[PDB]
């Protein structure tokens, strides 16, 4: 989607494996603020919205 | 990424001493100590914010 009217994907009731996206070399940048980027697989969130 | 963050915070306090603002440097140094014990990268944002207030 465009930045003005962005899309929101609901992530719920599942296992969220963040190791693929963390390790992937296809992405140019990553930054986490309220969480550590290496603890994402230990953490659990109420819901996740992309 | 963590290695670059530590280097940036280090450079910020070094500059604050050079600029004649020791209190700001001392505050940033404290951010370094905490950073080296944590995965919290917001300590860089604070080091940069403090530098901006000084400059």
């Amino acid at each position: 989607a465009s930045v003005y009217a962005w899309n929101r994907k609901r992530i719920s009731n599942c296992v969220a494996d963040y190791s693929v996206l963390y390790n992937s070399a296809s992405f140019s940048t990553f930054k986490c603020y309220g969480v550590s980027p290496t603890k994402l697989n230990d953490l659990c969130f109420t819901n996740v919205y992309a | 990424d963590k290695e670059w963050i530590l280097q940036k915070i280090y450079e910020i306090m070094r500059l604050l001493d050079e600029l004649g603002h020791a209190e700001a440097s001392m505050r940033v140094s404290d951010l370094i100590y905490e950073f080296m014990k944590k995965g919290d990268e917001r300590l860089l944002e604070e080091a940069e914010r403090l530098l901006e207030e000084v400059e």
